[PDB]
């Protein structure tokens, strides 16, 4: 039995052993206390504005548009304190621990923003955070390994498997089974077992209520259409969140397309897998023929896992969002080109969402659109990435 | 399901708990894990636990974790662990077989397909690791049409409804969980909770087996004391095959000995 519905249609579920059903049931219901408690709200908002710095700002791009109809925004999670969105929902769960007498934090990270983000909450509210972060994305994002030992946090290298974010996501779960008692899973995204995909949501969903407010200052009118990279699908339903019911805006999440989606070296479960289990939940995964599950690739370390958040297959599957995916490549270029053009240098995993904005209004340049783009983070992890790249080029 | 049944009625007649092994099918490889699981059976087990290889055993600890890594590299899948289980049952036609899944592989191409395959081979039971009773209506519905036990867990905190629910779904024997945490020989669990075989036996469940973190006889021997029908070791067993992968004889010796062993301690 449970409080909230665990599924979005199919989607969903609570697929973890036994042993932790209690743990989830209790989060869940000290978030449906917490979603009605005032002096919680009152101290999730205040850590919003004066500690992480909402709201964060709606850019208009000046340059990358010259020359065609579209408009387009950005809206400034790159600006949140820690460097991108996972910050808004880890104050939120950071609090929900506290409630719950909890002293340790658990946390996968991938892209390290999530590690960031449970480090630096961890470090303000009096929690003990360890960190699981695959081997590869230790190197290749290791700015934010850096600073999660800082704070103060242990970070801790899986080798196991691809050494990306699902071996980091499997070791935090083996952790939890035995830890729960005096450890929070601060899980990072909208996927893995209910209550996540709702917390995570409701946790981010300001994202997409302020953009809907400031959009309407500057314009007077609706979006044609929000676009966000799709990892797990945090960013992108706290961006979507307040828009489901405003039929005329089009929700347009991005998956990693990685080095072509006919390589099989990609991350998109949602366009390119098919339902299964795992991770807690039943979702798009990628999959061999007898159910194995595949080692996602992206060039971004947030966007490299197999699956996808339950409520992004749902909202594909009634077709009210479209899911489209983006190449290494393409996300490169529009890095590049938003550096160079407006002087914000994006986190690769919102390289993504960027890139197919920039290829709507390149594709049709005289269809009139106003589209926004959830800038999820900054781009200081990926600096040393993108240049060696662009080394080994020429650029 | 029946094969538990009997087990279980003849033990009880003997005054004896079960010792149940569990290995990875196909670790090393599938000539060598066909004649460790021969081994098994003639030291004295009672019955089988037998994981099918997947890709990610979120229940398991490293020991575990490695033998599916073994597995894997040998090319062992679902289909020739089916081949395996067919060969072992046209040797053994009594002991129980369960087998220990993972969700997506059940799940794949149809729960209903799968446990077929199951009652095709001769398999008498299933355990979903992560499948709580809360998700398992059609696991357990699948399982009970193709006449095979599905198998749920008691962990150490289980409330009432709990123990209700798992005594009222799961067939050929109730899973008793030593301890949190995943599989692993180095983490020893704590002794059975009298109350909770107890309200198992009130609420006629069938018989528990206690598992994880059992490595030694005195464990299996507490285990019995405190009124468990058996014991089951995983971790322990597979450390036998890890240690001793470049001596396949000394593997069997071990592993003749140690379940040799641990089978004396459930005639205590
Ligand atoms: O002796 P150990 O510590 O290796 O434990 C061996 C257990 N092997 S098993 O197949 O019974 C087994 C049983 C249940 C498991 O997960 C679940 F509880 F979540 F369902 C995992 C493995
Ligand atoms: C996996 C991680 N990051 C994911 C990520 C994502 C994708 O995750 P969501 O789908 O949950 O937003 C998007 N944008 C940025 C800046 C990110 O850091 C991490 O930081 O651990
Ligand atoms: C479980 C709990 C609450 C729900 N609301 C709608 N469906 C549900 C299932
Ligand atoms: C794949 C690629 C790079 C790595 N660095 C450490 N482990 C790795 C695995
Ligand atoms: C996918 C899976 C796990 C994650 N944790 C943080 N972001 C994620 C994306
Ligand atoms: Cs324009
Ligand atoms: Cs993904």
């Amino acid at each position: 039995t449970t409080l909230l519905n665990p599924y979005f249609g199919e989607f969903g579920g609570m697929y973890v052993p036994q042993i932790l059903m209690p743990a989830l049931n209790q989060l869940e219901e000290a978030f449906v206390s917490a979603q009605k408690d005032p002096e919680f709200q009152a101290q999730f908002a205040d850590l919003l504005k004066n500690y992480a710095g909402r709201p964060t700002a709606l850019t208009k791009c000046q340059n990358i548009t010259a020359g065609t109809r579209t408009t387009l925004y950005l809206k400034r999670e790159d600006l949140l304190h820690g460097g991108a969105h996972k910050t808004n929902q880890v104050l939120g769960q950071a609090l929900l621990a506290k409630r719950m007498g909890k002293s340790e934090i658990i946390a996968e990270t991938g892209a390290g923003q999530h590690g960031v983000a449970s480090a630096l909450a961890s470090a303000l509210l009096g929690l003990k955070c360890r960190i699981y972060m695959g081997a590869k994305d230790v190197e290749r994002q290791s700015p934010n390994v850096f600073r999660m030992r800082l704070m103060g946090a242990e970070v801790i290298p899986v080798h196991s498997g691809s050494a990306t974010l699902k071996d980091a996501c499997n070791e935090a779960l083996r952790d939890w089974s035995g830890s729960y008692e005096t450890a929070h899973y601060m899980l990072g995204t909208a996927a893995g077992p209910h209550p996540y995909p709702t917390i995570v949501r409701e946790f981010q969903r300001m994202i997409g209520e302020e953009t809907k407010a400031q959009i309407l200052d500057k314009e007077g009118r609706l979006p044609d259409a929000v676009i966000a990279c799709v990892g797990g699908g945090s960013n992108a339903i706290g961006m979507f969140a307040d828009f489901i019911n405003d039929t005329s805006v089009g929700l347009i999440g991005v998956e990693p397309g990685g080095h072509g989606i006919e390589t099989g070296e990609h991350g998109a479960p949602l366009k390119h897998g098919r339902v299964g289990i795992y991770f807690g939940m039943k979702a798009p995964m990628m999959q061999t023929a007898d159910g194995q599950i595949e080692e996602s690739y992206s060039i971004s370390a947030g966007l490299d896992f197999p699956s996808v958040g339950p409520q992004h297959a749902y909202l594909n599957s009634i077709g009210r969002a479209d899911y489209v995916s983006i190449t290494d490549d393409e996300a490169l270029e529009a890095f590049k080109t938003l550096c160079r053009h407006e002087g914000i240098i994006p986190a690769l995993e919102s390289s993504h969402a960027l890139a197919h904005a920039l290829k709507m209004m390149r594709e049709q340049p005289e269809k009139e659109q106003l589209l926004v783009v959830n800038l999820s983070g900054r781009g200081d992890k990926d600096i040393f990435t993108v240049h060696d790249i662009l080394k080994a080029r020429g650029e | 399901m029946e094969r538990y049944e009997n087990l279980f009625a003849q033990l009880n007649d003997r005054r004896e708990g079960a010792f149940v092994p569990f290995v990875t099918l196909g670790d090393p490889g599938i000539e060598q894990s066909l004649k460790i699981i021969d081994t098994l059976i003639d030291a004295g087990a009672d019955a089988l636990e037998l994981g099918v290889p997947f890709s990610d055993p979120l229940a398991d600890g490293p020991t575990i974790q490695n033998a599916n890594l073994r597995a894997f590299a040998a090319g062992v899948t679902p289909a020739q662990c089916f081949e395996m289980l067919a060969l072992i049952r046209e040797k053994h036609p009594t002991i129980p077989i369960g087998l220990l899944m993972y969700a997506n592989l059940v799940f794949n191409n149809g729960i209903d397909a799968f446990y077929a395959r199951c009652e095709q081979v001769g398999v008498d039971s299933v355990l979903v690791a992560d499948v709580p009773v809360e998700e398992s209506a059609p696991f357990r519905q699948a399982a009970l049409r193709h006449n095979i036990a599905p198998i749920f867990i008691c962990p150490p905190n289980a409330d009432d409804d709990l123990l209700r629910q798992v005594a009222s779904y799961g067939r050929g024997y109730t899973y008793l969980l030593s301890r949190s945490g995943v599989t692993g020989a180095e983490n020893r669990g704590a002794l059975p909770l009298h109350h909770l075989i107890e309200k198992l036996k009130e609420y006629h469940a069938a018989p528990a087996l206690q598992g994880f973190g059992i490595s030694s006889p005195e464990q299996v021997s507490a285990a019995v004391r405190a009124g468990a029908a058996g014991a089951i070791s995983g971790s322990a067993i597979v450390k036998i095959i890890e240690k001793n992968l470049a001596s396949p004889k000394q593997m069997l010796a071990e592993l003749r000995s140690f379940v040799s062993a641990m089978k004396a301690a459930s005639r205590a």
